[PDB]
RNA sequence: GUCAAUUGUUAUUAUUCAUAUUAAUUUUUUUAAAAGUUUUUUAAUUUUAUAUUAGUUUAUUUGUUUAAAAAAUUCAUUAUUUAGGAAUAGUUAAUAAUAAUUUAUAAUUCUGAUUAGAUUUGUUUGUUAAUGCUAUUAAAGGGGUGUGGAAAAAGUGUUAAAUUUUUGAUAUAUUUAAAUAAUAAAUAAAAUAUAACUUAUUAGUCAGAAAUGGAUG
């Protein structure tokens, strides 16, 4: 960066630590003192896989929401015409709406716990009507890049 | 700057922007983010090439 | 780019009439589907070979034997609308608008 | 390019309940009947100069009781089609021109004429 | 109407017609075509979509493969996937309350999703359209009908107001010592 | 028709489950539930702010003193009235 | 551009389809849609939150011009402003003008506003498949049956796996006139599984739930099974580069046509006899395994077996390392 | 040669702006988090529309002509609370003839609970209700049986009420 | 204003308001007899336009081909009538009118 | 679009339309039959038009319920400033008075 | 196609014979019985009935399918066991037989097909409504 | 709160201005297209309402049931072109269901009117890094028995449209209108249904990629 700081700037982290106090010496001296929030100890363990797999198992999410039928709708009409319900092509249907179908909101349009979830039914060629995976309905949003440096 | 007869001007980018010869004059510098662009016309001028390098 | 797919037969069975009595032949059925003189049905009767040469005729086979796109129109629910239960019932139209 | 420039002096003082509602001016005209012609501001925004500069009209206003005198602040707004060209209606009068109506009690004209 | 009759355009109830659901294809070739669903009102003017009330989404009629799914192989179930997106929001108001018209070119790709049910215009031709008569139905309508009471609990329920306060709720909205 | 078709709807466990699409309607007033990257008084698109700063609707103030002459000691105070193993580096 | 939300709530909730309604409407000027951003209004908002008003030279000038404010080119009030006039100075305006209204009192007394309905009465009552009423309503009975797919897709999963693992099992055998199995089949399968499991753009979390309660237990260890894979491979007779004969068949390729050894224009290649490269890259496709084995996080256990380490250890001796 | 940044920071309000401001790459990752914080509704910020002086009245009477309209035959009981609502959403203040007409209209169609609810909208509305219309929530609060809504309800508004006694002297003239 | 953000940026050696109507008192400071403020300049050449700054207009300022850059100093005047710095004005995420630049 | 078949009751006037539309006493009961699959299959409809009609109803009592219930949160705190502004502001007209 | 052989179906020989040797003789009948019973072929066939050749899938004259496929129209068995114009008549003659017998025909036979009885109908457990 | 970024080889200097790219006319067969609207018991009567003109810049504005289908109006504000610029005129307003000869003197106009010239009034383009420059609508032609709900009513077609389901197995129709075709323009072949022109080519050669001879004078 190109910030001018001024002639006084760190007084305030100087009279921290003209002012520190420590127990033992390895305090003073420890290897982590450098680390004070979890935005600094997810970016220092970020190198070695094993403590960061062990450290953050939220990091791997194993927890979508399970794939649920819908029922359908009983037509009136009798066998005559549910031949219709059944076809070739499992139909993919998404929810547009004034309300729902923005990008920026798109970790809430999916909440598993909003009541308002964008609604997503794929009617499977059979007949049946199944909620689809958290894969197909992303989709619905746009791309989005994403690779381990 | 406006060197007598041009009204150059030097601004950073990403990259090196300019025409053929004002890339090198940056480049044969040894410029890496700069940009200029002099004067579009160089306002006081005959149609000469030391006014491009003042 | 392995693709299975539901023939368009087996989502359903595709099976076509018989004639009925009242059009039980290939050139009196086409003959009860011209409804006006824009799709001249009965002249091209000849084109198809017998009853069930007509009814699995597609888009693209009864293109392309010359078939107009009227009676494009007009020789299909001809068929159809004869599957479904209606035979081709229409008075002929053209002396009136005529 | 020269673009309606909304926000204003009537737009800051009066909330206009649709565009051009109401307005304010002065009382340029008294001659006709029941009709007192008003010089207002509208203005125009333009964004290539980035300058605003304001263009003034005429309109005709309805003041039932002759109550405005010539060279009065009248707040006026908008109303029914009264003519071909009054849809405007004197609501109320903010600054009346006192001598106005003493240089008329003295039997003169509202204001002395003009030279032009 | 008009001495000269709109020809190419003729519609049904003079003019202008409430809403109708209808099927816009965007004239370009087959492979490049994708038609829209929208409420606009019966007539349609020149002024290309100037009287369009609502857009309620798109469909794609090219069937579409694989939409990025994880190229499940398992289920089987991963035949031609055939997009179509459609505002359910508008749709319960425009045909709930407006009542607007229900063209059968879109509403077959509704029935699909769940909203409706088949349209008229598909025929299954093995299944003709069935015989009937008063008689043998009233036997049935005499052998199992609803009871009259719970019938009335159910199309109040079903359509006047589904939101009825149990006394546990009606038991919390009673009022309290301090101003009771 | 109707009784047949709702008795045989009485029978198969695949029913009985309730459709989003069928139960209800998410939200039916025009306008969204909460702003969505749109632009912005300053016309800027919303990549280039973020929803909640300063044209947030104001939060309100707190108390309630009407006037000026507002005299009584003994307030004033009424504003502010503020085991557990921290660490004790995270506690400085 | 501005949304179409803006429209309503100015003028009122759909009154846009009454508007076009108008017989006479939109030929050939339409009324335009009044979209303007909400703080950008040119009644409701005051000066200091509309920026447009702050504008002085024809703005606040002719205000302060006509109010009798003291009011200079700039200065330190809002809009070139300097003091107050003489009737702001002197005159009490708290209580002038509309009464206080009664709706104030909602903020700091604000029990009074309160949400009458619960959300979840809408109909909505059992749209959170998780949620504690949805379990309770649906019952323990019907909450598996809502989610047979689930545990369907899942189970079917792996039955493509478990039965991969048979017929690929010894690679060096051929199914065909010329095809042959192969160790990468099985793999980019199972990447492809693991693609489901762990990727952020082929996105499926739901399926380790059902892991297990739909694994097979003939697969508990199924990177042991990978590494015996290679044991199988390494024989020398076909090809290490075409699971061919290097000698029978000239070519590679022609055989599998998912080889991506043909492209839009791709040609052929000559086959290959197991050698010391071609037991290196076994080697570090026998390695890659073994620490997958332990890091892997959806399949992998948690550390190695007895299983795993004489597999490895076969494929150590066959390649002569 | 003048200063690209002033190019550009001298045309502001640029009519391309404008247009984005409506005065006549795209995914998910550029958009920021503190986007999914906001709570329903809480964008909106407060608006205080004034309309014409007639059209104050027109649209009140649509809305009266509703809510007493709603119980004909087709549109539900409910109905008559729907247009209340979309009344106050739209920032029209619900006058005591929209109080009343609800009332009379959901008491007359066997719905109790509801009329109530226009009963707690007025009382979250903070719109102190008269005598007429304190009478009438009482009338619903009869057909429902509840001595516990009466009691809440007759502290918080008609507490002052006091009978015409025989020295005060009659219904009081016009003073607003 | 101005001089005291100026003054707390460097850019002289310190303003005083000695509270005089019509004019104050800045200090010039030099370095290599060469004066600090190379460049300053009033936004709005003419008092007609009152050029107003979006938080995200100054924001794009900061970053000259992706490096954070705060060489340059521009003053804007907040609607609260707070002559503040086009860096603290982007701090708290707030806009205002722009009076000039200096660098 | 009515349609005319050919044992249609027939009128041998050549002065207009031919054909008259005066069903044969079968085919009103081919109709009632034929009109009947539409009335079992159309009565579907006015029980869904009921049903979505009913839905979003409350879907507007609901959420409009929110709405209200925020929107009041933000009137209520926008008021409350507002007569917090005239008491920020009226200090001054006293400062400025004393002034 | 997506499942090559993943199937565990066994052939068409072991399974149906009578089947088999209804095959028209394409002189590979040696081939054609070795697919499976469900597979996807659209194998030709004889008239059983017509005495012509009609071209109908494996699978659909069989009428069965795999856990994981589509299932088919419930009724196929029937309507490509004979060939398709030739077919109409006989799924037509018995509906319409026991129609005159009563003057009575309603489509809701599934229902009561389906309904093996209010036991089987319990199998469903319905929800706790509010 | 995730994308502003400028590429002419000049010719003393001053002055946006020859030869550049982008986008267009040049520029060429791959989207049109012909007639016969149609009912009806009454020689009749129901149903069949805005591309293509001529000349407009203070301009064009609206429905009682027609339909749908089971107390909502005739008004308006704005914005309006000519290089060199002066008057306009069945007038204005008030009466009123007056006013061919009532009552005022009024009305427009240099803040550029009227007549005359060009232009169909623009969420549409192109150029650009961009305030800008630079396009665009297929669209209302007075009144004279007044119909009709509305004059939109002897060219001007084409929409699945016109009161029995005519018909959707269709998207194809060949002469007058827009609507960017040199579509891997040159090496391994078309998971085709085999139909389209057919050969489908030009410029440069002083300056600056690249020339000698032959004439010329």
């Amino acid at each position: 960066k190109i910030t001018f700081y001024s002639d006084k700037f760190l007084f305030r982290d100087l009279v921290n630590r003209r002012e520190a106090s420590y127990a033992n010496v390895w305090e003073m001296d420890d290897p982590y003192r450098f680390l004070q929030t979890e935005q600094d100890y997810e970016d220092y363990w970020g190198d070695n896989y094993d403590v960061y797999r062990r450290m953050f198992p939220e990091m791997i999410g194993k927890s979508g929401e399970p794939v649920q039928q819908y029922s359908q709708m009983p037509v009136w009409a009798g066998p005559h015409r549910d031949h219709a319900n059944k076809s070739e092509h499992n139909w993919m249907f998404a929810e547009i709406g004034v309300n729902v179908g923005h990008e920026p909101l798109k970790k809430l349009e999916l909440d598993p716990t909003n009541e308002k979830r964008r609604r997503f039914v794929i009617r499977q060629p059979d007949g049946s009507l199944r909620s689809a995976k958290m894969s197909e309905m992303r989709a619905w949003y746009w791309k989005e890049e994403w690779a381990d440096f | 700057i406006n060197a007598d007869g041009a009204r150059v001007l030097l601004y950073p980018a990403r990259r090196i922007i300019a025409n053929f010869r004002v890339a090198d004059i940056l480049c044969a510098f040894g410029f890496q983010n700069a940009g200029c662009k002099i004067n579009l016309k160089a306002s006081n001028n005959p149609k000469a090439p030391t006014h491009t390098v003042e | 780019a392995p693709i299975e797919t539901s023939m368009r037969s087996e989502v359903l069975p595709v099976v076509i009439r018989p004639p009925t009595s009242y059009v039980p032949n290939h050139e009196v059925f086409l003959e009860k589907a011209d409804v006006h003189r824009l799709a001249p049905t009965s002249d091209f009767k000849a084109t198809f070979k017998d009853w069930n040469d007509l009814m699995t005729c597609s888009k693209r086979e009864l293109r392309t034997r010359g078939v107009p796109l009227l009676t494009r129109r007009a020789i299909r629910a001809a068929v159809l609308a004869f599957q479904n239960g209606n035979p081709p019932e229409r008075f002929d139209t053209k002396e009136e608008w005529l | 390019r020269r673009m309606p420039w909304p926000y204003d002096l009537t737009s800051m003082i009066f909330n206009q309940p649709r565009q051009g509602s109401d307005k304010i001016g002065y009382v340029v005209g008294t001659s006709m009947l029941k009709t007192a012609v008003v010089a207002a501001n509208h203005m125009v925004y333009y964004p290539k100069f980035n300058q605003r500069v304001s263009r003034t009209s005429r309109f005709f206003a309805h003041d039932e009781d002759l109550a405005c005198v010539e060279g009065d602040l009248v707040h006026i707004k908008q109303s029914r089609k009264i003519s071909k060209y009054k849809h405007y209606y004197v609501f109320s009068i903010l600054e009346p021109n006192i001598e106005g109506r003493e240089r008329l009690k003295l039997g003169l004209k509202a204001v002395p004429p003009p030279l032009f | 109407a008009r001495a000269l009759v709109d020809r190419k355009s003729p519609q049904l109830w003079g003019a202008p017609g409430a809403p109708i659901i209808r099927m816009r294809g965007h004239h370009v070739t087959w492979k490049f075509q994708s038609y829209d669903m929208f409420v606009e009102h019966t007539h349609r003017r020149r002024n290309s979509d100037i009287r369009l009330l609502h857009y309620l989404g798109k469909h794609c009629p090219h069937p579409q493969k694989s939409l990025w799914s994880p190229d499940t192989p398992v289920t089987q179930d991963r035949h031609l996937f055939m997009l179509t997106t459609i505002d359910v929001d508008a749709f319960k108001y425009w045909f709930g309350v407006k009542r607007c018209r229900l063209s059968v070119g879109p509403w077959n790709i509704l029935a699909k999703s769940g909203l409706l049910p088949p349209s008229y215009k598909q025929n299954s031709k093995i299944m003709p359209k069935p015989i009937f008569d008063k008689e043998q139905l009233m036997r049935y309508y005499l052998a199992n009908r609803k009871d009259q009471r719970q019938m009335e609990r159910e199309d109040y329920l079903n359509y006047k107001n589904s939101m009825v306060k149990s006394p546990e709720e009606r038991a919390a909205e009673r009022p309290v010592a301090p101003f009771l | 028709f109707r009784d047949a078709e709702e008795k045989r709807h009485a029978r198969d466990v695949v029913n009985e489950l309730p459709n989003p699409w069928i139960d209800y309607v998410t939200h039916a007033l025009p306008f969204p539930d909460r702003d969505a990257g749109y632009p912005d008084e300053y016309g800027d698109i919303g990549q280039w702010r973020a929803p909640g700063g300063p044209g947030s609707p104001v939060k309100g103030p707190g108390y309630y003193a009407p006037p000026m002459e507002g005299e009584h000691m003994r307030g004033y105070t009424a504003e502010w009235r503020d085991p557990e193993p921290w660490e004790r580096k995270y506690k400085q | 551009r501005q949304p179409s939300y803006i429209h309503d709530k100015r003028y009122g909730l759909f009154s846009n389809e009454h508007n076009i309604g108008k017989s006479r409407r939109g030929l050939p000027h339409i009324t335009p849609i009044y979209t303007k951003h909400m703080s950008l209004w040119e009644t409701d908002t005051d000066a200091s939150t509309n920026r447009f008003f702050r504008h002085y030279v024809f703005g606040q000038r002719e205000e302060h011009l006509l109010l009798g404010r003291p009011h200079g080119f700039e200065a330190d009030q809002a809009g070139g402003r300097q003091g107050d006039s003489a009737y702001e100075l002197n005159t009490d305006q708290r209580y002038k003008g509309v009464p206080r209204p009664a709706i104030t009192n909602l903020h700091y007394e604000p029990v009074w506003n309160q949400t009458l309905y619960r959300n979840t009465a809408h109909g909505n009552q059992l749209t959170n498949p998780s949620s504690k009423l949805t379990a309770a309503v649906l019952g323990p009975d019907l909450m598996e049956v809502r989610d047979i797919k689930s545990v369907e897709h899942c189970k079917a999963w792996f039955d493509r796996l478990s039965f991969l693992i048979q017929q690929h099992y010894d690679a060096v055998g051929d199914i065909g006139a010329f095809r042959s199995r192969h160790a990468q089949h099985v793999h980019e399968f199972f990447v492809a599984f693991h693609d489901a499991l762990s990727s952020f753009d082929f996105q499926d979390r739901y399926l380790y739930d059902q892991f297990a309660k739909a694994r097979p237990k003939h697969l508990e260890d199924l990177f042991a099974i990978f590494l015996e894979m290679e044991a199988n491979y390494v024989n020398e007779a076909y090809c290490p580069r075409c699971s061919l004969p290097y000698a029978t068949t000239r070519y590679c390729g022609e055989g599998d046509p998912n080889t991506p050894f043909r492209k839009h224009r791709g040609r052929w290649a000559p086959h290959q006899y197991w050698g010391k490269e071609w037991y290196d890259v076994v080697m570090r496709r026998a390695e890659a395994l073994w620490y997958r084995a332990t890091e892997d996080p959806f399949f992998g256990t948690t550390a190695h077996t007895q299983r795993q380490a004489e597999a490895l250890l076969s494929v150590y001796v066959k390649t002569k390392h | 040669m003048r200063d690209p940044s002033l190019k550009i920071l001298r045309a502001g309000s640029g009519f391309q702006q404008l247009k984005r401001m409506g005065m006549p790459f795209r995914g998910a990752d550029t958009y920021s988090v503190k986007y999914c914080e906001q709570g329903r509704y809480e964008y909106q910020r407060y608006l205080m529309i004034n309309r014409f002086p007639s059209e104050y009245k027109r649209h009140f009477l649509r809305f009266l002509g509703n809510i007493r309209g709603s119980k004909s035959r087709d549109a539900v009981p409910q109905e008559a609370l729907h247009w209340l609502l979309r009344m106050i959403v739209d920032n029209f203040n619900p006058q005591h003839v929209h109080y009343i007409a609800a009332m009379r209209t959901l008491q007359d169609s066997g719905e109790l609970d509801m009329a109530r609810d226009v009963w707690k909208i007025m009382e979250r509305q903070q719109t102190w209700p008269d005598t007429a219309t304190i009478c009438a929530y009482l009338d619903v609060c009869v057909e429902a049986g509840e001595k516990t809504w009466a009691v809440e309800a007759w502290n918080r508004y008609c507490t002052e009420l006091r009978f015409l006694q025989a020295g005060e002297v009659d219904p009081k003239p016009i003073t607003r | 204003g101005c001089a005291k953000v100026l003054l707390d940026h460097g850019l002289v050696a310190g303003f005083r308001d000695f509270r005089n109507d019509r004019a104050f008192a800045v200090e010039l400071k030099y370095f290599q007899n060469e004066p600090t403020i190379n460049i300053i300049e009033p936004c709005s050449y003419d008092g007609k336009t009152e050029f107003e700054w979006s938080p995200k207009m100054m924001r794009r300022l900061m970053n000259a081909h992706g490096i954070h850059n705060r060489l340059i100093i521009y003053i804007c005047r907040t609607a609260d009538n707070r002559i503040i710095d086009h860096i603290q004005a982007v701090k708290e995420c707030i806009g205002g009118r722009g009076l000039m630049m200096a660098h | 679009r009515q349609m005319r078949p050919y044992y249609n009751l027939p009128s041998k006037s050549e002065h207009g339309r031919r054909m008259t539309g005066f069903l044969t006493p079968y085919r009103h009961w081919m109709w009632k039959q034929n009109e009947l699959w539409r009335n079992v299959h159309e009565a579907q409809f006015e029980h869904l038009r009921k049903l979505y009609k009913r839905q979003w109803l409350e879907s507007f009592r609901v959420n409009a319920d929110e709405y209200i219930y925020k929107y009041n949160i933000t009137k209520s705190a926008q008021l409350a400033q507002w007569e917090h502004e005239m008491q920020g502001q009226e200090r001054k007209r006293r400062e400025s008075q004393q002034l | 196609e997506v499942l090559r052989e993943q199937t565990p179906v066994v052939a068409l020989r072991e399974a149906q014979p009578e089947l088999f040797k209804g095959l028209a003789e394409n002189e590979k009948n040696d081939n054609i019985g070795s697919l499976s019973v469900t597979s996807k072929f659209r194998a030709e066939w004889k008239c059983q009935s017509c005495g012509q050749p009609y071209r109908a899938t494996i699978r659909s004259r069989t009428g069965l399918t795999e856990p994981g496929q589509a299932p088919l129209h419930p009724r196929i068995t029937e309507w490509s066991a004979h060939c398709p114009a030739c077919a109409w008549r006989t799924n037509m003659t018995a509906i319409g037989r026991k129609a005159q017998e009563e003057g009575q025909y309603l489509g809701l036979e599934t229902s009561l097909a389906e309904l093996t009885g209010a036991a089987a109908g319990k199998r469903i457990p319905r929800r706790r409504k509010l």
